[PDB]
RNA sequence: UAGCUAGUAGGUGGGGUAACGGCUCACCUAGGCGACGAUCCCUAGCUGGUCUGAGAGGAUGACCAGCCACACUGGAACUGA
RNA sequence: CGUAAAGCGCACGCAGGCGGUUUGUUAAGUCAGAUGUGAAAUCCCCGGGCUCAACCUGGGAACUGCAUCUGAUACUGGCAAGCUUGAGUCUCGUAGAGGGGGGUAGAAUUCCAGGUGUAGCGGUGAAAUGCGUAGAGAUCUGGAGGAAUACCGGUGGCGAAGGCGGCCCCCUGGACGAAGACUGACGCUCAGGUGCGAAAGCGUGGGGAGCAAACAGGAUUAGAUACCCUGGUAGUCCACGCCGUAAACGAUGUCGACUUGGAGGUUGUGCCCUUGAGGCGUGGCUUCCGGAGCUAACGCGUUAAGUCGACCGCCUGGGGAGUACGGCCGCAAGGUUAAAACUCAAAUGAAUUGACGGGGGCGCCUUGAAACCGUAGGGGAACCUGCGGUUGGAUCACCUCCU
């Protein structure tokens, strides 16, 4: 879930890349507040302080040209010790590694999963789901997380 | 139904006092007579009398001092729902000893002031001041 | 709800004399006779709940009187319930 | 009347629709530009009906959209979707948002085109959607949900808070998708028999079906079908309802 | 958490202990227990005390003293006062 | 515990609690005294000792208790005896939509059968759907059938509550007054338990006039699912089962005693009536004011929400939630008992002042301005509809300060 996800990505990319940091994930939730959650990483490291910097920057540079501001707040984050992940290249870094997935397809042989990444296709994640193996499209998934082994 | 003939006379005393009545009256009973006697003996009333054979009536002549009722508080601690007993020393003080408690001892009813110096605990009827 | 004459027969049976009414014996007897009679009413008039509210009052009143007499004198109680066949 | 307001759920709906060429797509009720634009964008070209001719002018004159869609300006319940399925080369994807008094009619008109429609994708109010997908043994079940589940497989897509709408209602609402069965899992001799069986039953839903469908069939017919006539109308699956419909039709 | 219980409850007789006793065993009776909460399940070693509280209360049982139980886990039994 | 959370929808009744009055007796409770015990340490008091203190320590007090013995006899309990005031029986009346059962009447609607008759009727804001030339509509007669009781009728009666209304009969419950007579504390309350319990809905078999959820069709509207109309099923009715809920609310548990007045209503009764009206009384029921007192305030106020006694029920911040789960119960609906996580700094009652505002009257006084409950069904909505109950018939709230 996001507004104008590419526009948002580029408006966020400008302070992220000005700081030399890297984007990972963008996600929004709608509820008691409605709020935007940014996953950033930099392999030298992301401290709380690096989040503080990029967050004060986006809190200005997005707000002043917001396409929407309903109930709004945001956070910026390191992607966790169990990490959310979003693209073929992400799963490809992590072939052989345990994962959980939830999908836009919602059907028996349940499209809610625990998996170990088997291989990556250009359109799909192939994965050792339930100790079986199966494959799910990058479009037919909707959210995924990696090394859920770490609590 | 009627389940406390003593609280009835005490509430008659209160209600009669508040209604400014010169006297109030009750179906008499031996215990009520003894009670009326001890509170006359502590001066809380003008007088009491009983009238009539067979069915009896006990009349209490309510005391008013200058512009006001003499008794200002009267309440009964031995609910028939739960009775109350105290040792010779545990006899309570009413208004820090200004007032009176009524004690039925195994040597009769009397004030707490009498009962403590008589050395008898007993059942406690009520407080008055 | 009883004729004066059925009442007279009952009180002249169970009562001390014609001056007695409402000795426990008189009461429980005439009350019993009424209860017996009303079985004929309700055997037709099943739905007469407002009437049977009185019947429930009567049978419980009978029970209360009997139990008082039972603790007051077992002889009067036993010969009375014998005469009426009560605790049937 | 309502149309959506917030980009997050607009984007969620248009992305969940997955609108691309290789699909015979047609909007109905394009409404506010904000939610018709992303679907008219992702489809290289798109068909649409708007009921309103003034809004149809607003959108047809919009150069994002008029050059990028083919546009129709009429009550969709007049509209010959069976010919549009021929003109679009394959059975249609029909989708959008509306004031929805028309909703009950929409479903019947869509079902008049179960051959000509590949799928339907629409926003609707919470109670009618939960009814439409309701399991046979629930108070949410009943005649319209029976007919819907007869015609199509039915699938909730996502659910939306009331503050999301331009005039925000009091009422939460969900987008739902549904699929005319490629072959009917419940083959039926006629649908009018279903429609009247279900209305008789649900017009009498508190009493036993002996005192509902047994006003027409016998108890020995019902138990002969394997159905206990002592059940209530809301115990009964669409399977035995279509079995009753076939029994009515073939024994008449 | 409502019903519980067949050595169960009681009896006789045999056996048994340092000692009384279903302690146990034969027979015999049909008891015995429980909504004054048995049965069942969770939780806990107990107490003088300790802390708090105006008091009544509430909390709690480290240290020290008394009692209890346990000694790798689960079974027994030898010896001896 | 009227409205803030809280009095079971109602009643009966077992267990339990509680119980008038007089005399004897008992001595269980209770009281007094004694005796044994209540480990020491700790605690507390009064001392002593470490230079003081903490600390240590002598002696006392304390250890509320338990047991036993001894007295005490008011009160309570037990026992025995009575008592008539509570309770209750009887005799004579009285008022009443109290209930159950069975007949029956005059209106009324619809319908059928004619008769006379003829272009309209019907409906709405207006329309349309509808009905009529096969004669409708209208109006006369005759017949059918189901339902309900115009008026009396009331700030009125009866009923535990739910509820009860044409008339007569039959069975039947309770109440109140009169005047005695009689029993002799027989009482009150009541967890479980038992039963009664509107409206809706269900069960089985009838009935079906009028009305009418659903449904169907015509209209209206930006849309209209509503509001309008023409239809119309269930249902509404009946017998026999069930459900067991209602704002089932006096939002006010049951029983008993007491405590200023005042104006009515209703229904007995006594005495005086000069009669007939009257006028002195005197019960019962009931309505509205209002004193004291009470109450957050509103208000309640001898029919308490005052003053109190006995017992029962119920509440412990707001949401989550009367929701989950389990048990029970139900034909099914559902009922019933009933959480917690989680979440919030409130949530709430009454009342004050501005807005109100739309005004309304005459710058001034000041208002032409439905909510729910239970239940059943529809279902673009919040919603719409039917049945019957309740009234709790509506607003909303910004620029600082010390003696
Ligand atoms: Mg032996
Ligand atoms: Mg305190
Ligand atoms: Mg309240
Ligand atoms: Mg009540
Ligand atoms: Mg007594
Ligand atoms: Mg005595
Ligand atoms: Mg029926
Ligand atoms: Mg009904
Ligand atoms: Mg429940
Ligand atoms: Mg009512």
């Amino acid at each position: 879930m996001s507004t104008l996800e590419q526009k948002l990505t580029e408006m966020i990319t400008a302070p992220v890349e000005a700081l030399g940091f890297e984007l990972v994930g963008i996600e929004f939730i709608r509820g008691r507040t409605s709020t935007l959650r940014i996953y950033i990483d930099s392999e030298d490291g992301i401290n709380v302080d690096d989040c503080a910097d990029v967050s004060h920057q986006v809190s200005a540079v997005l707000d002043v040209e917001d396409p929407i501001t309903v109930a709004y707040n945001l956070e910026v984050s390191s992607p966790g010790l169990d990490r959310p992940l979003f693209t073929a290249e992400h799963y490809a870094r992590f072939v052989g590694e345990e994962v959980t997935l939830v999908l836009r397809m919602a059907v028996q042989n349940r499209r809610k999963w625990q998996g170990v990444i088997k291989a990556v296709d250009g359109e799909m994640i192939t994965v050792t789901v339930e100790g079986k193996d199966e494959v799910f499209a990058l479009s037919n998934i909707q959210k995924a997380n990696l090394v859920p082994h770490f609590a | 139904s009627m389940q406390d003939p003593i609280a009835d006379m005490l509430t008659r005393i209160r209600n009669g006092q508040a209604a400014n009545k010169a006297a109030v009256t009750m179906p008499s009973s031996k215990l009520k007579v003894a009670i009326a006697n001890v509170l006359k003996e502590e001066g809380f009333i003008e007088d009491f009398k009983v009238e009539g054979d067979t069915k009896p009536e006990l009349e209490l002549t309510l005391k008013y001092f200058q512009g006001k009722a003499v008794v200002e508080s009267i309440q009964r601690v031995s609910r028939p729902g739960l009775r109350i007993y105290k040792r010779k020393d545990e006899l309570p003080k009413v208004m820090a000893g200004l007032g009176i408690a009524v004690v039925s001892t195994s040597k009769g009813v009397m004030t707490d002031r009498a009962a403590r110096q008589a050395g008898l605990g007993g059942e406690i009827i009520c407080y008055v001041a | 709800s009883l004729s004066t004459e059925a009442t007279a027969k009952i009180v002249s049976e169970f009562g001390r004399d014609a001056n007695d009414t409402g000795s426990t014996e008189v009461q429980v007897a005439l009350l019993t006779a009424q209860i017996n009679h009303l079985q004929g009413h309700f055997a037709e008039h099943k739905k007469d709940h407002h009437s049977r509210r009185g019947l429930l009052r009567m049978v419980s009143q009978r029970r209360k009187l009997l139990d008082y007499l039972k603790r007051k004198d077992v002889a009067r109680y036993t010969q009375l319930i014998e005469r009426l066949g009560l605790r049937r | 009347q309502n149309f959506l307001n917030d980009q997050f759920v607009i984007d969620s709906i248009v992305s969940a629709i997955n609108p691309q060429k290789g699909q015979a797509m047609v909007e109905i009720g394009p409404g506010l530009a904000a939610l018709t634009e992303p679907v008219g964008e992702r489809l290289d070209q798109l068909t649409v009906i708007e009921l309103d001719r003034d809004l149809a002018a607003r959108l047809q004159t919009h150069p994002f959209l008029g050059p990028k869609l083919t546009i129709y300006q009429q009550d969709a319940m007049t509209f010959n979707f069976g010919e549009l399925a021929e003109k679009m080369g394959q059975p249609l994807r029909v989708f959008g948002n509306l004031p929805y008094n028309i909703s009950t009619p929409l479903m019947f008109h869509l079902f008049s085109y179960t051959d000509a429609i590949a799928d339907m994708h629409f926003m609707l109010q919470k109670e009618v959607v939960n009814r439409l997908v309701a399991g046979p043994n629930s108070k949410a079940y009943g005649r319209l949900s029976v007919m819907a589940q007869y015609y199509c497989n039915v699938i909730p897509v996502l659910e939306v808070p009331p503050s999301a709408f331009t005039p925000p209602p009091k009422v939460d609402s969900a987008v739902v998708r549904l699929v005319p069965h490629a072959t009917m899992p419940h083959p039926v001799k006629d649908v009018r028999v279903l429609s009247r069986i279900t209305t008789e039953a649900f017009n009498q839903r508190r009493k036993t079906i002996r005192n509902s469908l047994g006003n027409l069939f016998s108890v020995e017919v019902l138990t002969g079908m394997g159905i206990d006539p002592a059940m209530r109308a809301e115990n009964i699956s669409v399977a035995q309802y279509c079995q009753m419909a076939n029994y009515l039709a073939e024994n008449a």
